């Protein structure tokens, strides 16, 4: 038989995944980047405002 | 504008009243508990990751010498043996710290008791502004500290500094008493090459990806919409080819990235402690905190197999009736006045000083302690 | 109280609009919704909004209009889905015509 090998025939599946693309869909979600900082000067200013 | 600072005695024309229109303004103090007890967790959450309680106030570290075989002869003898041995030691400081209050006669006389617990408040508040900001100029304020203990002076240091005993050896790398973990990208914008060399740093001692220590990058807003950008292979600022991909954590928005139809490994996890991870870059896990200032990366190193702590190690006095934050009895205790005081007493050293490095993004010139914690500044963020 | 500056509507009119709640957190970002009240004489310009198509005055769209699910169908323009999310039919009681 066929002996020859590779570190591809010693490895390990790549566990691979698909990541979302935007194609093949009616509409994409607007991507609204919102970093912990602004996320906490919006709860501050709510709950002062209040 | 800048918050105000009133700090007399208190007297009758500085109580306040319900007002002639009805309004009980003495109901409205704590209108802000709820935005201080934001930025408290948020405090919090770097405390409890910055820091750890010092149980055992000294550290050593120790030197030898070795010896050698020789080949064999059949009649005559080797010669012998011996080991000089030297050790070195550090600490952590401890320093004091108080805040009084006082009124008269008059103001005691009329005073609702909510305006008292609302100045309460707001020394609580003070308390916390203080000890954090003394952590976080623990580790931002590369200067070399001293503390008497025991009537013995130490040694207390921050991360490596070029001053103190230098770095041991290991596999290869030599350290001179000038090496820093202190140090300027060289450039007025971050390059990939930033979170490169910041690694390098880290791992040059050990502390390293395959010895499985964690690694968290903590970055202003201002750096991290730059890391955000980084794609493998693809020059960023100041001619910088990226050796990694920035990955997203699960909490970030879908975005259609050029080139990028499959994620080859895991996204990094959502949190580390208590903070928000927004993505990765090579092994850094990114968070974004504005507790960091514009201009600074601060990576840290997590467990693996030189088991890396917290950085900064937190002193408390002996006596546990000097621990904590304490509420004092007045000089003056009758009349015309009456005054009262609190106080704490805590200080800060660094164990482990390689295990965390500081940059800050400039094109020349020596890293700059950031005036929101050095030293010298204030006692408040 | 505000103008245009143009004499007829563009697509960063209704971003300048967003942009005076936004500036007092009023947001995307602090889960705010979000209603225009228009005449069909502008709703009938805002329809014609498309991604980086220029529209009046030099305007370049930042999002597609997606239009609500009772009105006219239209062709999916390229294998990229629209920016935006399609509407809910209403809006309290009233009848929205789609999103920008």
């Amino acid at each position: 038989a066929n002996r020859t090998v590779s570190p591809s025939t010693q490895g390990v599946r790549p566990a691979m995944r698909q990541m979302y693309n935007g194609r093949n869909v009616a509409t994409r979600p607007i991507p609204l980047i919102v970093d912990t900082s602004e996320i906490r000067a919006i709860m501050a200013a709510a709950a002062d405002a209040r | 504008t800048a918050p105000v600072r009133q700090e007399g005695i208190m007297t009758q024309g500085d109580l306040v009243t319900v007002t002639s229109d009805g309004i009980d303004l003495n109901a409205l103090w704590n209108s802000f508990a709820e935005s201080i007890a934001i930025y408290n967790e948020a405090m919090d959450n770097l405390i409890q990751l910055l820091t750890y309680p010092v149980t055992v106030p000294v550290e050593p570290v120790v030197q030898i010498g070795e010896t050698t075989f020789e080949e064999a002869t059949e009649l005559g003898v080797p010669r012998g043996a011996g080991l000089p041995i030297e050790v070195f030691q550090m600490g952590y400081d401890l320093r004091h710290y108080d805040k009084r209050n006082a009124y008269s006669w008059m103001f005691l006389a009329d005073a609702d008791g909510r305006q008292v617990e609302a100045i309460h408040d707001a020394v609580l508040w003070a308390d916390k502004r203080l000890v954090f900001r003394k952590v976080m100029e623990a580790l931002f304020d590369n200067r070399t500290r001293r503390a008497n203990i025991r009537n013995q002076a130490y040694n207390v240091y921050p991360l490596y500094n070029g001053d103190g005993v230098p770095p041991p050896r290991f596999k290869n790398n030599v350290f001179d008493e000038t090496h820093s973990h202190y140090v300027i990208s060289h450039n007025s914008v971050v390059d990939s090459s930033d979170l490169e060399d910041l690694m390098e740093l880290l791992a040059e001692h050990g502390y390293s990806p395959q010895a499985g220590t964690q690694f968290l990058l903590l970055a202003n807003k201002a750096e991290t919409d730059a890391i955000r950008q980084f794609r493998r292979g693809v020059v960023n600022n100041n001619g910088a080819t990226a050796g990694y991909d920035f990955i997203p954590s699960p909490t970030q928005p879908a975005m259609m990235l050029p080139n990028a139809e499959g994620l080859l490994g895991n996204q990094p996890a959502p949190t580390f402690g208590g903070l928000a991870v927004i993505g990765s870059y090579g092994f850094w896990n990114i968070v974004e905190e504005d507790y960091i200032p514009p201009g600074y990366l601060v990576g840290v190193g997590y467990g693996g197999a030189f088991n890396l702590g917290n950085p900064v190690g937190l002193r408390q006095h002996a006596n546990p009736a000097m621990q904590g934050l304490r509420i004092i009895a007045g000089n003056y205790q009758r009349y015309p006045l009456v005054d009262g005081f609190y106080a704490r007493s805590f200080g800060t050293g660094v164990r482990q000083r390689g295990g965390a490095a500081i940059m800050q993004i400039k094109a020349s010139g020596a890293y700059e302690c950031p005036p929101i914690y050095k030293k010298g500044g204030g006692f408040l963020v």
